[PDB]
């Protein structure tokens, strides 16, 4: 140790890789054939989707942190919270509060942008094939 | 050599990628210095954020000066015939606002610094126009403009 | 008398009201992708 | 090092898991209900 733990961590990479290398032995029945190969086209789908969704979720993520906490100092923890601070507000809440009630309803029409999007791309294209 | 140098700068295809990455560059230093704490005067991280849109504006100014129509009057309608080139000077605009009330003292900094806020918010939808050079871009951004005329338009009922 | 059999049924009428407005915004798009 | 960057990649890579698990669920029947 230190090293013993860092080399099993090396190994939690390796297991996550062996479930998602059976796909390739998975196309020898009748359904796995298409359903595997969609996963390759699906691939260059939704790490490809992102370019447009960073956009609309991040944007949010950095708005937020502004108005909200706004004495942080420069470090890289503030940009630790742009990617996973808007995943866990799902719970979370002149005009001082006008402008967090207006990105808040601009956030439930951008969520339910992001979300029809990702159900958009695959609809055509599941009956071609 | 000088020749090459000029004809590779001239290139549309070339000034693209020239200014998306200054572009992009402008987006990430915005977010630097809403991150970084305010003060009476701008910071060099602000400085050159202030000036990237004051050189923008003179920019904008010479599209109406080197239009088609050559009447004062007719190179203004046909400049807002534009969506997209509409809603940029609004924002402008609002930058400038922003600006003279960050220069003041508080309570009037913190104000200044929320219009930076719905500033930001604006320049990423802002890059769906520049998004739409792309062959999957082209059909995804300009769905997002009839899904515009969906989505505040389901609200009704 | 049903005091609070109100609140049930504005409840129950809220389950399938969120279901009707989720089940209509995903009414509106399924059309419009396939022409485009 | 990263120690708490490998949570991090874990938590994204499982938002686009389950949003590929309910996806994926929602594609085996689409085709379906139409011929029947
Ligand atoms: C600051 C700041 C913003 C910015 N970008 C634009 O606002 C935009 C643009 C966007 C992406 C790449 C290149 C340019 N842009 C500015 C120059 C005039 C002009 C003309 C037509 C279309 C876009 C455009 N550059 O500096």
């Amino acid at each position: 140790q230190p090293f013993r733990s860092d080399g099993r961590v090396i190994y939690c990479v390796n297991i996550i890789y062996w479930y998602i290398r059976l796909l390739d032995i998975f196309g020898v029945n009748k359904y796995l054939g298409p359903y595997v190969m969609m996963i390759g086209k699906m691939m260059i789908d939704m790490m490809y989707f992102v370019i447009i969704m960073l956009v609309v979720l991040m944007s949010f993520g950095v708005a937020r942190q502004a108005i909200l906490f706004p004495n942080e100092e420069p470090s890289w923890k503030l940009a630790k919270n742009i990617f996973y601070m808007p995943y866990w507000m799902i719970y979370g809440e002149t005009g001082a509060w006008i402008v967090p009630a207006i990105m808040a309803c601009y956030l439930l029409v951008a969520n339910i942008l992001l979300v029809n999007l990702l159900i958009a791309v695959f609809n055509n294209t599941f009956f071609e094939v | 050599l000088g020749r090459k140098i000029y004809e590779f700068y001239n290139a549309p295809i070339v000034k693209f990628w020239f200014y998306t990455l200054a572009y992009i560059g402008y987006l990430m230093l915005f977010n630097y210095i809403v991150l970084v704490k305010m003060e009476r005067w701008p910071s060099t991280q602000e400085w050159i954020v202030i000036s990237y849109i004051f050189t923008l504006g003179i920019e904008k100014m010479r599209e109406i000066l080197m239009s088609e129509p050559g009447k004062l009057l007719q190179k203004v309608k046909v400049w807002l015939q534009e969506y997209w080139n509409v809603t940029d000077l609004i924002a402008i605009l609002l930058f400038s606002v922003g600006m003279i009330l960050r220069l003041q003292d508080q309570p009037f900094r913190s104000d200044g610094r929320v219009i930076y806020c719905v500033n930001i918010i604006y320049w990423y939808i802002r890059l769906l126009d520049i998004f739409g050079v792309n062959k999957y871009l082209g059909p995804y951004v300009m769905m997002i403009g009839k899904m515009m005329i969906d989505m505040m338009y389901f609200v009704i009922i």
